[PDB]
């Protein structure tokens, strides 16, 4: 298969999808080189926690997930295996075993506005940690109190859902930063994604 | 399991995360105010403050309901500590607008005010052109005499009534914070409470100050009859050797900095005095370079570089007919990560150290925004330029500019320019530290009721002769307010930390020598290309106001108390010149001596 | 067997002995402190006040036993009247105190606010030194826009609160007084109910004064039509055609006087206009030949001359640096015998004819002394400064000038001059009773409560709008307070005085003017060597306010009423050139046209 | 040729208040009246008697002076017939006059700043005084029904009221001094002489 993998579709994307909603592209019969993804070292940050994207030469997989969302610059050291956060805890969640890339940019260009940015957003407060991929999407109002939360924002009932704060002036970590995982999966299924 | 420690880590952990943003839209509000000032942006920061005062209000009022006393571990009962503290619930609201209308009037009245000429009534001065301009730089005794009584009776006259008032209402409010009187919540900043049976107390601050004062009283009385004598070639027949120094003579309006006094006093009249401006100049210095160069030397020591945001969006150089600026250097913690510097740079030396001094600042801004957004504030109120005047202390010596290309390897260092250096040095460090001292004994006693306002400026000018050896020229009677005079005054501005940043500086400059392993005289000691002292340093600046300030400090000095020896032993060197300049003059002063009285 | 009236008199009589002298020296204090402003001679002056103030008090609280049915006849019976309404004993002691504060609060507000440059916010402006020569010689739209809107937001919207609150505790003191509404309490100097079941009620005012406006709105609408044409060139796309004239533009602070607009709407230009200022300076006059030729005015009807306390004893010079002096003239009827004008007079036709209007003042009060000292306050509130316009009027006038020698007897008195003199008189006579008139009906309408609070200013513009032909040039609020920008109105002062007292010197003037068969228009009457005049004037001034007003008025114009017939017949001339000039143009407002809705 | 006394009289520095009016005896002098008219400073100097210059060849049982202080208004009623507050209860002349009176303004030394008010005058009485009858008491008068409880109250006046003289005053309201001279003739032979 002479396909090229979307990647570009995903990478070159004009919009992204906040962090709690992480948009997952799966990735289908996307045979694509991963050498020049690397090769275009335009990236902020790629660590590949698992094996060399050198060595990724002809190793073809079941399925590849690739998430894309958009987080804080400091929030990055989360997007990573057994760290923690606010993010790691309550938005996105790396497995403890990984073996897939990570890849990070800076996206203060596009994500951060004059007068502010506050359509991206995190998942400030939860009962318990998140799983690996688990995704929450609750507009549950939180109850930190024992006294019932009736859906109105107030004491010890605070909204879990906060918004992010992009400006153009803001400090490197503060700054926004694109987002996109991947994840390779092989399985007893026959290998389609090359 | 929903105990009330948890809850409140939960609430705190949601202020965090709201407030961090509206504060940085009031910041960056006010930022362009102070860069492009016109009413519209006058009108737009004073908006954005006042969503941020709003909310601030919110916030504290809930945060009442979590309790201090049953907070545990550890910065987040001190967050409590601050938040729970609200401001304004606490006054009634007709008092709260008078108050507030006579604090505005008393800074219009020092702002606006204009002393005439008794020859020509319309040809008027204002202070912060030309009044300052006459006082620092004149010789005449009747000019200078008029420009100051003039100030002290048209500002002081007009201030009286409004400074009484502002006495009363301000000590009410400070009982309604439940402190005892008005000095004793400005005092409020240094107290520890942190420490089971060692905190420090709102009390003690006084004791420790005073006993400062006794320590410094040797080296400032030495200065003193050493200042004096050479006034006296100056002024042939106005000044007395066992007299004290008249209060216009010092230099600036009210005699706080003797600075200006250096071409009367300088102890070798002959040997050059080291400017490297022209240096500067010849050699295509741009601010630029300026800036460049005290980053690199916050760099050496260890420190990081400065953000990619601070060169862009600062303002280092004098923005031009584009925008309109008040020119006094500023160093800005925008928040999110926003660090800048707002100076009309020259190139000048001046402009050098002031770039390293305000640098300084920032560089704390950074180290101390890992943690928590309420304990950002720096740890004492004396912390932060006591950072930034210790880093001028390094470069301003000889050796640093030798190695900048300032200044020809080959100058030569001998005793008599150190001692020039200590004498100018010594006049503006030692100088105001008595002028502050007695200045903010006056305002804790009134607040107190420890002066009566009948008596007023009779007990004030008493501790003037007795404390700071100024005399007053002519005879103030009871209708004068002479110490509201002077702006901090005016303005409602604690005045007390300049004299602790000078005993911070001196202490904190002499441990991170003495970590630089620099083997001399402590004036010489410059602490760049050290990295242990950088990283002392870098625990300290980090902390900022979490810990409780004297630990820090133990950190830093091992000692947990404000000590002068590091300051005294600075001016050691001046200090032995200045015993055998003095010997053959008398030394002290009897403090009943007074121009008027022949 | 004493009748109840019989004591009532020898009370009065103890009364007349006893406080004759003791308002004496209340009288004597105040002008001292006038002649020598001085916070000493303010005590004093207080003092004294204070003295009587507690006296009439007390004799007040005396006088009630004597009960007004029971006593019999007349001016005795209206003595007690006065007596016993004692004056400020009905408001409760803590509502005193609120409303001292409240009154004196907004009189300082007036006299201390002062206005900003936007752009400049260090250039400042105070109203009665410099923004009334702003407002009163400004050419520019928006100069004079900004002055307004600074004046009435700044000032006003500080007082926007403190007159509700005045509001209330006046209508209390008034429903108090058994006067309700308070807005009635200010009409009750009119009426004199006491005249056997034919009595003016205070009520009727409003009624009478209604009438006067429709009667008086044809010269006014068509005075402003012209003016409006004449407005238009100098402003030429900022004036409506058909609309209402922006309140800015009138020529002054409010639009109360029209005379500032003089030199812009001039019919004609180039004939010469009248000023003997010159004439006066060139002859070697001073300000002591200007009031000897005023005493010989009117030695010439038949009134007596100035006592020789008189001239010993008043101010009519600026003493220089003896002392500071109030500047506005005014005139004294001391007491007993002392009468004395104080005028820091210079030698212009200004204070000529302001001279010659002061000394009526000092006429009437010296022909009505006779009277019991009670009654001797004029006989309404418009009666005093309307005999003086009277005097005024009649100087004035050419013909009197070139006997006098102050103008060329070749001077040409044409078709021209005379038009154009009326019209300048139109500006300032015809031009404020539509404002005063809207100015008060809304004080008397608020008191009443027929506005409530939060319509204050939709009304005020509304009424301005239909009644005044004004308009506002930007939208204000409910938090602005443009009626108490007024003078008048910030210092609790009644505004009728104005309205009535032009509905006087005219209807005056007829007479006297017919009484010394003057053959000629009435504009150029002048009165002088008419003894037959005098008299008749005498008999209407020594009566004073002994007999009820309407009676007095009766006896020289054989009428009981307010006409303003006399009025439009002094500017019919001016009338009917008006109406020629306004043919091609319009004549009337719309009520809403606003500069902004575009 | 005992020259009369006068000067003592007219040119006294003190004068009493008009309701304790001082009558001065002049007896067995030569009198000269040509000198009080020649003096001719007096604002009014009316004999209603006979002519000051036909009399001074008459002589004289005894002639009395009396002197006091009076308002410039109250001037008009020293005179005989005239009715007023002065008259009718300080000092009341005949209706049978023949006499001369003289005044003269006292604004100089009887006022000063602050007012003089040592010159006092009867305000109330029961009665009208007769002439030339001096009432000096100090019972209080009761205007009403009700009586003197012998204090000063409501309906309760007191006789007596403080002249209020200042400099500053009002030709009419300033003080003027009165002299009153009065003849008589009488059975026993007459010794007051003149120039006969
Ligand atoms: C301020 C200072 O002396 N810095 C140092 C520099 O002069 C030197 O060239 C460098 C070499 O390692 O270190
Ligand atoms: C300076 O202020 C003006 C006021 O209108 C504004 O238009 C301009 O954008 C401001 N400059 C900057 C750089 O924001
Ligand atoms: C003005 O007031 C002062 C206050 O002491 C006084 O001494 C002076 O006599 C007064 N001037 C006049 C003319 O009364
Ligand atoms: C002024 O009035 C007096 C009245 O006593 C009179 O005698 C005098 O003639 C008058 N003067 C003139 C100039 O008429
Ligand atoms: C009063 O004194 C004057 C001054 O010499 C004198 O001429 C006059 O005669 C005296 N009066 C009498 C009544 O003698």
């Amino acid at each position: 298969p002479t396909n090229l993998c979307p990647f570009g579709e995903v990478f070159n994307a004009t919009r992204f999808a906040s962090v709690y909603a992480w948009n997952r592209k799966r990735i289908s019969n996307c045979v694509a080189d991963y050498s020049v993804l690397y090769n275009s070292a335009s990236f902020s940050t790629f660590k590949c926690y698992g094996v060399s994207p050198t060595k990724l030469n002809d190793l073809c997989f079941t399925n590849v997930y690739a998430d894309s969302f958009v987080i804080r610059g400091d929030e990055v050291r989360q997007i990573a295996p057994g760290q923690t956060g606010k993010i790691a805890d309550y938005n996105y969640k790396l497995p403890d075993d990984f073996t897939g890339c990570v890849i990070a940019w800076n996206s203060n260009n596009l994500d951060s506005k004059v007068g502010g940015n506050y359509n991206y957003l995190y998942r400030l407060f939860r009962k318990s940690n998140l799983k690996p991929f688990e995704r929450d999407i609750s507009t549950e109002i939180y109850q930190a109190g024992s006294t019932p939360c009736n859906g109105v924002e107030g004491f010890n009932c605070y909204f879990p859902l906060q918004s992010y704060g992009f400006q153009p002036t803001n400090g490197v970590g503060y700054q926004p930063y694109r987002v996109v995982v991947l994840s390779f999966e092989l399985l007893h299924a026959p290998a389609t994604v090359c | 399991p929903s105990t009330t420690e948890d809850r409140a880590k939960i609430f705190l952990d949601n202020f965090n995360h709201e407030a961090e943003d509206l504060s940085y839209q009031s910041s960056l509000a006010s930022w362009e105010y102070n860069t492009n000032i016109s009413d519209e942006n006058v009108q737009k920061m004073d908006e954005a403050g006042a969503k941020w005062s709003a909310f601030y209000e919110e916030q504290s009022k809930l945060a009442k309901n979590y309790p201090l006393e049953e907070i545990q571990t550890v910065p987040v009962k001190l967050q409590l500590q601050i938040l729970q503290q609200s401001g304004s619930p606490v006054l009634s609201e007709d008092k709260s607008k008078r108050l507030n209308s006579i604090l505005n009037a008393m800074s219009t009245i020092y702002s606006t005010g204009k002393v005439c000429k008794p020859n020509n009534p319309q040809e008027c001065f204002l202070l912060e052109p030309g009044l300052d301009n006459i006082m620092g730089t004149s010789k005449d005794y009747n000019e200078r005499l008029w420009a100051w009584e003039g100030w002290r009776a048209e500002v002081g006259k007009q201030l009286r009534p409004l400074y009484e008032e502002y006495v009363a209402l301000k000590n009410e409010m400070a009982r309604g914070y439940h402190y005892e009187d008005y000095g004793d919540y400005w005092r409020r900043d240094y107290e520890t409470e942190e420490s089971s049976g060692s905190g420090y107390s709102r009390d003690q601050l006084m004791k420790d100050v005073d006993r400062i004062f006794t320590e410094i009283k040797p080296l400032y009385e030495h200065l003193h009859a050493y200042v004096r004598t050479k006034l006296m070639d100056t002024y042939p027949f106005h000044i007395s050797p066992t007299g004290c120094l008249p209060a216009h003579l010092l230099g600036d309006m009210w005699g706080r900095f003797w600075t200006n006094l250096y071409p009367l006093t300088v102890p070798f009249g002959q040997k050059p005095n080291i400017d490297v401006t022209d240096a500067m100049v010849n050699q295509g210095w741009d601010a630029n370079r300026i800036f460049k160069e005290a980053e690199k030397f916050f760099v050496s020591v260890g420190l990081p570089n400065m953000t990619e945001g601070f060169w862009n969006n600062s303002m280092l150089t004098e923005p031009g007919d584009g925008r309109k600026v008040v020119c006094h250097p500023t160093a800005w913690d925008l928040g999110k990560g926003d660090f800048r510097i707002k100076m009309c740079t020259k190139v000048t030396m001046e402009d050098f150290l002031t770039a390293h001094h305000e640098m300084g600042h920032i560089q704390y801004d950074m180290a101390y925004a890992t943690q928590p957004y309420l304990l950002r504030n720096g740890a004492n109120e004396g912390f932060h330029e006591a950072v930034g005047e210790v880093m001028s202390l390094s470069v301003a010596t000889p050796k640093h500019l030798k190695t900048m290309g300032l200044l020809s390897p080959d100058f030569l260092e001998d005793n008599e320019t150190e001692i020039n250096f200590l004498l100018k040095q010594a006049l503006n460090i030692v100088g105001t530290l008595p002028f502050t001292y007695m200045l903010e004994k006056w305002r804790w006693m009134v607040f107190r009721g420890e002066i009566p306002k009948e008596e007023w400026m009779k007990k004030w000018w008493e501790m003037k002769r007795d404390l700071v050896g100024v005399v007053e020229p002519v005879p103030h009677d009871e209708t004068y307010c002479d110490p509201a005079s002077l702006f901090h005054v005016a303005n409602d501005y604690s005045f007390i930390r300049y004299y602790t940043r000078t005993i911070f500086e001196f202490q904190f400059h002499e441990a991170l020598c003495r970590i630089a392993q620099h083997d001399g005289p402590l004036h010489k000691c410059d602490i760049s290309n050290s990295t242990d002292a950088g990283k002392k340093l870098h625990q300290m600046l980090s902390v900022g106001k979490s810990q409780p300030w004297t630990v820090t400090l133990k950190d830093i000095v091992d000692s947990r108390n404000m000590d002068v020896g590091p300051l005294l032993r600075y001016f050691e060197p001046l200090y032995t010149w200045l015993q055998e300049k003095n010997r053959k003059s008398y030394v002290g002063w009897n403090t009943d001596w007074s121009p008027y009285a022949d």
